[PDB]
């Protein structure tokens, strides 16, 4: 009976992205990824409600819901913000839902340095190119400008459910299932 | 224990003589009392020589930037005797002496730096950050090439990591002008 | 043997929301929201005993609800508050019910910020927004206007179970499973 | 190091000379000493002028806004010479000396700012700090406008960030009249 | 051979509460009590020691026991105090049992406000109503008038297995199983 | 860096010209030190009138009670000047100046307030603590209603949040009685 | 019916390395080479999201991918950097695949010794071996000359996914399984 | 609990009469205050000799340097008189007397010692510290092999490890010139 | 088909030992040992790689390797040392391999002890002996003279994977299964 | 409660008539103030008595024996007189007084005792602070057993644990002369 | 905060006239301050009464014997005078004063106690430690017996655990002479 349970959660074809993300959570999507996708082609849905986290991990869950045949749909919940904003981004355009109380939020990246000027100069750099390869990628997906999001991430950039749709960013209000 | 013999405690029978000692940590505290020390002696006499005694690891560079404004500022010729271990920003007070009057002890080890920091928040913020240290770096770089006759490379190039010198080296670099080694 | 035991389990449809709401606690609901649904249509009954926490996962439960097939009944115990009604609000009014020694509170949403006049401005914006999205969410579900509600979180607005009812909170004060 | 000499302490002797040594963190402990120090030396001799030191990193508002407020209070002529490092509050009351008695040492640090602060709390008092801070900001820019000749939306701008500066920038700026290099 | 070991502790229908009443306690029981209830009618049997602790959890327990159709049948054991008196005086009297080293505490509700006067103000009223609620709760069930557990409970209120007898918290006490 | 300067430190040389400088956080420490230089004020000479500055963010009701009452208890007038930030206590105590010699320099920040309080206990000894500072409350009420010539409820009204003043709107409402920009 | 799910997972011959490189990890890992090795001879996938950490924990992790017989293939995501290059060069330069948005970083090593100038000078003269070790080993899998590797791995040497490829580090980079 | 005696505390009293008391481990604070003293008493009469009581345990290397460079700087002899223990640059300042008039009381220890250090960061950092820390190590056994008389490869021997030494063995090993007793 | 995995597990006749060596991991050691031995007869391979930690517990790991019937390889990978070195050490020489990137060391013992001189003495006796008794163990597996290895062991003494080979630790480098 | 009477405080006051007050624990820093005074008494007059009063549970081997070292070297006998509490290198300091001059108030402990230290690092570090310690208490012992006439095994064995004593039991002992019961 | 008095602060003036103040827990420190007090007073002169103020928990027991053998060491009588609490080591010394000279105020508490003490190591070190704290604990009830007029088993007997007195009872139970009211 075990038999017919979870078999059913996996029969749903659905990941939950939610709270922090880190190298732990872009493990357990991975997997759950993989397994959906060597069981069948059929769509798979997200639901996100993350305020962001670590950007190499936001960045993986990104490309292996791209690297993985079946179609991801992707439900923003809550909020998605930061990391959790590429993780969406992911889905396309067509794909992409919210239901209805979430927000939303682009930002540069953050970090910190300590050393010598050289260690500095060296990490400074890194954080520009990935701040400008972030706002590539939020402009690619969404529709706007890579200025227009160089400008609006210059600060926190929040987004109320209707704003992130005209945007560009959510497709979709939904809040039933069609049901 | 800081002894007081006749009433002045140690440090202040010595400043009675000029010598100001430099003997720490540089912070902003620091720097107060040796500029005030620097200010106080050339008003009562701008035409006797200051001796500032230098024994320290470093520390912020906008407090020494403050003792060497005053050093050049005060009318008085800064003598700098550099001790025990001039590191850093120590090592640069030492260098801005006033031209023949920079001296260290034998076994004095001096070592010079690239500068030190930190950057913390957004992008933007950390940018910030790293062009203004790389600023700092480079004026700190043109100073010190000046003192010590090198060119701007050669001290680029020597400061990129910890670079410790013996007081000889220190006087074929161009850091002192000589070593004392008795009184007399 | 546990083949009838967990089924039995299931066969409640019974899902318990007890503690502090945190993303951790909508994942569990929403795992177990989302399973009973693909079982079976048959209406679903919620325990809530809450002091409220994270509104964000307050929102994400509250979204679920509504989101799957399955009419959800809620029955406020011990205390209802903050994020907790928003769950609690979910449930269309029918649907509401109240054990007896239950409490009830609404207030205003909470946070910090720390930074620039810049930064601090940009996130005062965000909770005033929430503050007016969460007050017009409690006024929906309830019946009362948007500015009667605007004007009691003010501060703790708490409710005993009567008086919850009163307010439309609660629709029905039930002691027995009947 | 807190040096004496003949029993006037070294900070003591410099005061008897009409010289202010502001070197630290500014919260309300040294903006009281700094204040008082004004209040003693414009009670002594109006008409002799006062050389106020500045080496801060800046720090509470309110604090520095006292010694501000005094300042302009007193009828001496407050000059200050900028040393080392002038940054938020520090750079403020560094541009708030007597005209043509601002200064700066060749290699200090000039950095101007926005206010930092914080809220916590209901969404209502989080609401009422950032109109407070807010406010802040603006008459902060208001003043550094006038003390600079730079137009309001000009220091705004160039106060978004950390913005440091070279003396010779600060010069440039209108935050300093002239860069002292000798006595 | 599970199969026939944990079927042993389910046909027991034995619910332990023991140590402090928070909601993830609340939690376990009501998962029980739900299971125990699908199974059958059946009596239960909850084998209390409890020095008590959150009293929202308490209540929920409280009105749990109430709620499901099995009748409740309450052993008191060690200790049952607070909150764990709340949870034990759900049971009807006839059902109330003690061991005979048990002893019994009331007392008035605890806790702590900081802030402005219009939020310590607010929370004070809040507590004297808690304080209200519970002293007519214990009253009710007890058999005692409002003001005298009202007048009790101004302190902590200890008592022997024979004094939670005779002040109609228990019914009967007893050494054996019979 | 509190100097001593003739031996008198600062405060002490101020406190010879009958100004007292309240400059931090009032708690029973700092009250019974203003407390003690208004009574030695007054006992010196209870002709001239006392300058007390206040840059306090408040702190302790009852501590700054004890300063309000030896306010009004010293035949002196005590004149107060608010600088930087006056506020809770610190802008309550401000307003008791004498009349008409209530001042704050143009920038100072003026903030009044409801009273902030604990209860810990009982149900019995938290309506004990809430019972006493609502009456806290309402007298400190009623003494500002009564300085600033305010009715009542408005005070009510206005401190049931932090409510943030310049010199210029604590002016018109009646918590000080002018601002002072120069010495003239 | 978990047998067609963990059995699943085994058909994918899929190995996740992420996060911080340790002794543990090296261990998980070894664990799952060495059970995917025993089953067959088909090639393996291994996934790299790491900062790296502990250099030996990564040297074993590259040495058990070369002495398996089956073929690892790589795939670089987020980043790869320090003892996680090391692991990622342990494939064969036409089995390694990078993701779109990933980074990489090779640097010297680091650490600490406290004691006597003879305890110092020993673990000196260790770390430069490693140091030298460790760049021929980067120099040798990736087409460039010791020397090379040598010179750019004096500081933090920070590569994009495009710079990856051009050093020898990436062969192909990939947006789907095809 | 520093007992004064006549202005001047036992230590102020005690230099009076030339003698320095070395009674801590050493760091900048604690050297500036040695070589403050050795400077005075040089200053004030550089024909009588200085008394320097040691008692450390040791400590900064640089620090103790300084101090051993203002010892050979004065024109003054300084007579080491060892008390208690004379650890690492302790043992070294006790060496560093003046000839013949290095000493040690009958049951005080001396202990000899190779440098102690660290070193942090990437493999470059920890080589420049590495060849610093033996730079050091080999000045310092230099120096010892010259004030004892041994040869250089016996001090390396000898200081590979703690090596502690009765006063007895310290003279006989060339460290101390003689074992003081009774006065004179 | 866990029948089918955790047996092919067990039939790699293979044990990890990885990170510290304490007394927990002695045991997880012993107990696989044991284990292996009572399936069969079968050599058993050992992958070490140890910092080292706990001499005891790595005297219990060592005299397990000889006391089983089995015969035990070992392979050495990213770092063998000091307590590790003893296990490495309780294989046969023909059995003691290492892949390429591997390095070794071994070193006197370490401690504390506080008290009073005879508290001190006695723990001064026993760590002697202890250094003696490593020494002699370390001589004889490798066949270099016991005065030899003390000399080598009075500061850490480093080995690249070929130093080892040629000092008698090593006696095969290894880079495939072959 | 470190009170002053006429400018002298206390322990000067009692200073000035050569009483030493040693009533801590030894550690370096209470060896260098015994010392100094010890130095100082002894350079003052030569020909009078010290009293040296001993409330101390010990401390610091090596800080103790730069006390006792120092008792020796002057010329002065310094009279012991233990109150209180006199254990381990206490006792010895109290043992070392001069012959027929060592005292104990009638209540005061004395406690006896074999040295405890530590020992960390290699088997080769801690042999060296093994062979160390053990020599230490070897001639800790032999000096006992001098200044009370007990055979040396017989301190050896007393002092193997601690050992409480009565003045009295000290007295038959040998560690003190006699006990002083009034100012007679 | 100790106030001042003319260079005299208020325990040394008050030591002017002989009287010394114990108020806090008895230690090392505090105990050679005392004996330091009581030393200084005898020597100035022997003839003159000293008045010890005793207000403490008590604390070492050593420290405390330090203080009662130079009591009794020195010429002078040492009248003792309880306030507010003496306890231990404190109602001990109170007990000590010169015979008909020993007080208390009239709402003093004072309290009397066996020794308390601690035992580690092995099972030898722990009967060194139990034989070291009974040896203490019988010479204690002996000067106590011995000062009080009890017989030694009572002293044994009410010390077992915390025994709390009136300055009353404690006239009564032989500690001290006489409670003094006025002056
Ligand atoms: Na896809
Ligand atoms: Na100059
Ligand atoms: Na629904
Ligand atoms: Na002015
Ligand atoms: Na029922
Ligand atoms: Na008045
Ligand atoms: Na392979
Ligand atoms: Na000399
Ligand atoms: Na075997
Ligand atoms: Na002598
Ligand atoms: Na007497």
């Amino acid at each position: 009976i075990t038999n017919i349970l979870t078999q059913k959660l996996i029969d749903t074809r659905t990941v939950l992205i939610y709270g922090e993300i880190n190298q732990e959570l872009a493990e357990d999507v991975s997997k759950q990824l993989l397994l959906l996708e060597s069981i069948s082609n059929d769509p798979i849905t997200i639901f996100i409600n993350s305020q962001g986290g670590h950007v190499e991990a936001g960045d993986t869950i990104h490309d292996m819901i791209k690297f993985i045949k079946p179609t991801v749909k992707v439900v923003g919940t809550g909020w998605v913000a930061s990391a959790g904003i590429t993780i969406y981004l992911a889905a396309e355009k067509e794909n992409r839902f919210s239901l209805p109380n979430t927000r939303y939020m682009i930002h540069q990246p953050a970090g910190g340095v300590q050393g010598q000027s050289t260690e500095i100069e060296i990490e400074a750099k890194e954080i520009i190119r990935m701040r400008e390869r972030i706002n590539r990628l939020i402009a690619e997906a969404t529709g706007q400008s890579y200025e227009q999001i160089s400008k609006d991430t210059d600060r926190n950039f929040w987004l109320s459910v209707n704003e992130a749709k005209d945007y560009g960013i959510v497709n979709e209000i939904i809040e039933n299932r069609d049901g | 224990l800081i002894p007081t013999v006749i009433a002045y405690d140690i440090y202040s029978r010595l400043l009675k003589d000029r010598i100001i000692m430099l003997g720490s940590a540089i912070d902003d505290n620091v720097a107060n009392s040796i500029v005030s020390q620097l200010l106080f002696l050339d008003a009562q006499d701008p035409e006797k020589d200051i001796f500032l005694y230098i024994n320290s690891p470093g520390g912020s560079i906008s407090a020494g930037m403050a003792i060497y404004d005053t050093m050049n500022f005060v009318k008085a010729d800064v003598q700098t005797i550099g001790m025990g271990m001039a590191a850093s920003m120590g090592s640069f007070l030492l260098t801005a002496g006033a031209n023949g009057k920079r001296f260290a002890l034998p076994n004095a080890e001096i070592m010079i730096h690239q500068p030190l920091g930190g950057a913390q928040g957004q992008a933007t913020e950390i940018e910030i950050a790293a062009r203004h240290i790389l600023k700092i770096k480079e004026r700190m770089n043109t100073i010190m090439a000046e003192k010590t006759g090198q060119p701007y490379e050669v001290i680029a190039r020597d400061t990129d990591r910890d670079n410790f010198m013996t007081a000889q080296e220190a006087k074929d670099y161009g850091l002192i002008d000589d070593i004392i080694i008795n009184k007399s």
